[PDB]
């Protein structure tokens, strides 16, 4: 099996940037290599084959070149549309395979987050379960810190985070994070917090609120 | 105009066989090119599992070919997977692609693909929880609401909202593994205007339990 590599798996730019993709063969491959466009919901476009060649319909700022082992994608003036992972495929002999893939981020303005607490439902602790939740909404960038503080102290243990991809249309994050425990810790302890740290701020931003109201 | 999408069962058991089957539209099977099953793996590992040839001829992956059986009926213009003995490694998204038979071997069209799971793990209906401010929480602008919707397997899940504006933005965040069983959650905000007078609830439908829950939120 030809093994390919994309020593790059994270790539981060500005739009109307010039961006490369690099792809890597175990072995001479002569020129069959193909590009794929795979974007979050999972829909996959054939971008460029034989190198260099543009699949009918793909944007002439789309281009690849290369020989041997070594082969390269050039996106360049990067566009809003083009937030995706590139994989780069051998087609010389069977099996044919696959890279790793490059995520490919635009950059942004950076972004505070916009932070909510919501505390367990009336349902949910009839059921016997207590859950709080934290939105931490359209943020950049993508790098942020959430702790739990239950009446003031430190939670690690039953935190369940969740990232969305970047936002197609205003280059964008968010995330959530949820808290659970039973309905008896739960009652035990008035205050729950939610600290969210990011680069946009030096100190936190803290949302909580308190049983006892 | 050419169009393939795929559809089988998403959940089956350790050990039993994958069926699969692509539906090709906008172009025979018979006339030309390769039609071909794929499938990418956690982690973004994308591996070719086969194809059959409009003539045809059938090729596997060697790594696969002691479980692996493509057929076709030209008749639906259908082509199928199966894949036997299936272990939880086996847990992937589907994909099936129409290729070059031969010459540059570049997939020209391909599915949407479908995620397909091995587990013995029982299917659930999930439990629905609004997520509304509480009380004390006096607010500005525009307000956040949400789902919880908790305990369910398989994956998948949709989520949709109604309010009455079409300023709405939301977001859905991907599901997560909760000792078994999935947990998921979706956001919305609106104009603090908007709530509570117009009326804002979540639908959560689930497939595999078929099953909709419809929660209003309330202050």
């Amino acid at each position: 099996d030809i093994q390919m590599t994309q020593t790059t798996s994270s790539l981060s730019a500005s739009l109307g940037d010039r961006v490369t993709i690099s792809c890597r063969a175990s072995q001479d491959i002569s020129n069959y290599l193909n590009w794929y466009q795979q974007k979050p919901d999972g829909t996959v476009k054939l971008l460029i084959y034989y190198t260099s060649r543009l699949h009918s319909g793909v944007p002439s700022r789309f281009s690849g070149s290369g020989s041997g082992t070594d082969y390269s994608l050039t996106i360049s003036n990067l566009d809003q549309d083009d937030i995706a992972t590139y994989f780069c495929q051998q087609g010389t002999t069977l099996p044919p395979t696959f890279g790793g893939g490059t995520k490919l981020e635009i950059k942004r303005a950076d972004a505070a987050p916009t932070v909510s607490i919501f505390p367990p439902s009336s349902e949910q602790l009839t059921s016997g379960g207590a859950s709080v939740v934290c939105f931490l909404n359209n943020f950049y960038p993508k790098d942020i810190n959430v702790k739990w503080k239950i009446d003031g102290s430190e939670r690690q243990n039953g935190v369940l985070n969740s990232w969305t991809d970047q936002d197609s249309k205003d280059s964008t994050y968010s995330m959530s994070s949820t808290l659970t425990l039973t309905k008896d810790e739960y009652e035990r302890h008035n205050s729950y917090t939610c600290e969210a740290t990011h680069k946009t701020s030096t100190s936190p931003i803290v949302k909580s609120f308190n049983r006892n109201e | 105009e050419v169009q393939l999408q795929e559809s089988g069962p998403g959940l089956v058991k350790p050990s039993q066989s994958l069926s699969l089957t692509c539906t090709v539209t906008g172009y025979s099977i018979t006339s030309d090119y390769a039609w071909n099953w794929l499938r990418q793996l956690p982690g973004n590992k994308l591996e070719w599992m086969g194809y059959i040839s409009y003539s045809g001829r059938i090729r596997y992956n060697p790594s696969l070919k002691r479980r692996i059986s493509i057929t076709r009926d030209t008749s639906k213009n259908q082509f199928f997977l199966q894949l036997n003995s299936v272990t939880t490694e086996d847990t992937a998204t589907y994909y099936c692609a129409r290729s070059d038979y031969g010459n540059y071997g570049r997939g020209d069209y391909w599915g949407q693909g479908t995620s397909v799971t091995v587990s013995s793990a029982k299917t659930t209906p999930p439990s629905v929880y609004p997520l509304a401010p509480g009380c004390g929480d006096t607010t500005g602008s525009s307000v956040t609401s949400g789902c919880l919707v908790k305990g369910y397997f398989p994956e998948s899940v949709t989520v949709t909202w109604n309010s009455g504006s079409l300023s709405s933005s939301v977001h859905t965040f991907p599901a997560l593994l909760q000792s078994g069983l999935y947990t998921m959650s979706s956001s919305v905000t609106v104009p603090s205007s908007t709530w509570p007078s117009e009326t804002v609830t979540c639908s959560v439908a689930h497939p595999a339990s078929s099953t909709t829950v419809d929660k209003k939120l309330e202050p």
